[PDB]
């Protein structure tokens, strides 16, 4: 039906993926701009 | 009237359908390429994967109860047939 | 930038299962409606 | 800041809006098709 | 390290931003015309209006605490200045 | 089909308030950052 | 004269007795047949 282990794995994997503050900030800046 | 009850279950179903539909298309586009993937973070996908799985679960519930509802139409239609047509 | 070429595969797999899940339920429902016309 | 009465009003209004079963069904049919 | 705490508040903020962004654009398109509005129901919009207001509330909270955080940077920067520069 | 030409207006108004809300908070934050450079 | 508790009991008992839809239907079918 639905594989629990996989969704878990997918969760774990994305969490372990890391944030490039520089990149993060650039996304936020464009997000704020694209709205306000 | 059952037409007010029916319209409701049908209406909720249509909302989870639209819900799921939007989300999935949304997530498809974000993973369509690395160019579009760069405008999102691995914590956004993580968010979406949840939003999507939640709809799936609710949608799967609605399909299930729709199945049970059709099972009831058949039972009663079958009963009426035995009463009036046999 | 982006995510693993296989992390993508994992998610794509998960979504597929979800799809197969919903389609199976639709299938069953269709058998019910078809069997109604047959009974 | 945020007008409570309005969101309420917007809620009430949409709820009172009505469903054309014919229309409803057609949307569902295209939704199912666009996916499965 | 504060770089692990910072990255987090920043990251959550970025998710509510993306969240809200998607939803709003989504809802814009649905109300862009009657042609697109016909593919949705008044119970879907009702759903979206909720999803959107929920993000707004969470986003507004994140902007608020960001404000309080900047207030703290200033207080401490001001204190250090009085200690070392006066 | 669709919704009232004024029900649309109501929602558009609501969304605008939400926008004004968030912008006001951003405003305040910017004053804080600017005032930091000034102090 | 007349025992109230008993008639009550008799009521309760028959109500708690249960219907076999299969059986019910067969009675109706023979009832309709025996008339129309």
């Amino acid at each position: 039906y639905i594989d629990a282990d996989l969704l878990r794995e997918i969760k774990q994997h994305l969490k372990q993926q890391q944030e490039g503050l520089s990149h993060l900030i650039s996304i936020i800046k464009d997000d704020l701009e694209d709205i306000k | 009237a059952p037409a007010d009850y029916f319209r409701v279950l049908v209406q909720q179903f249509e909302v989870q359908l639209q819900q799921y539909r939007q989300q999935i298309e949304e997530l498809e586009n974000h993973l369509a390429t690395q160019a579009n993937n760069s405008h999102i973070t691995p914590q956004d996908l993580s968010m979406a994967m949840q939003k999507i799985y939640q709809t799936f679960v609710a949608l799967a519930a609605q399909l299930q109860s729709i199945h049970e509802n059709v099972k009831v139409l058949k039972e009663q239609y079958l009963s009426y047939r035995k009463m009036f047509l046999g």
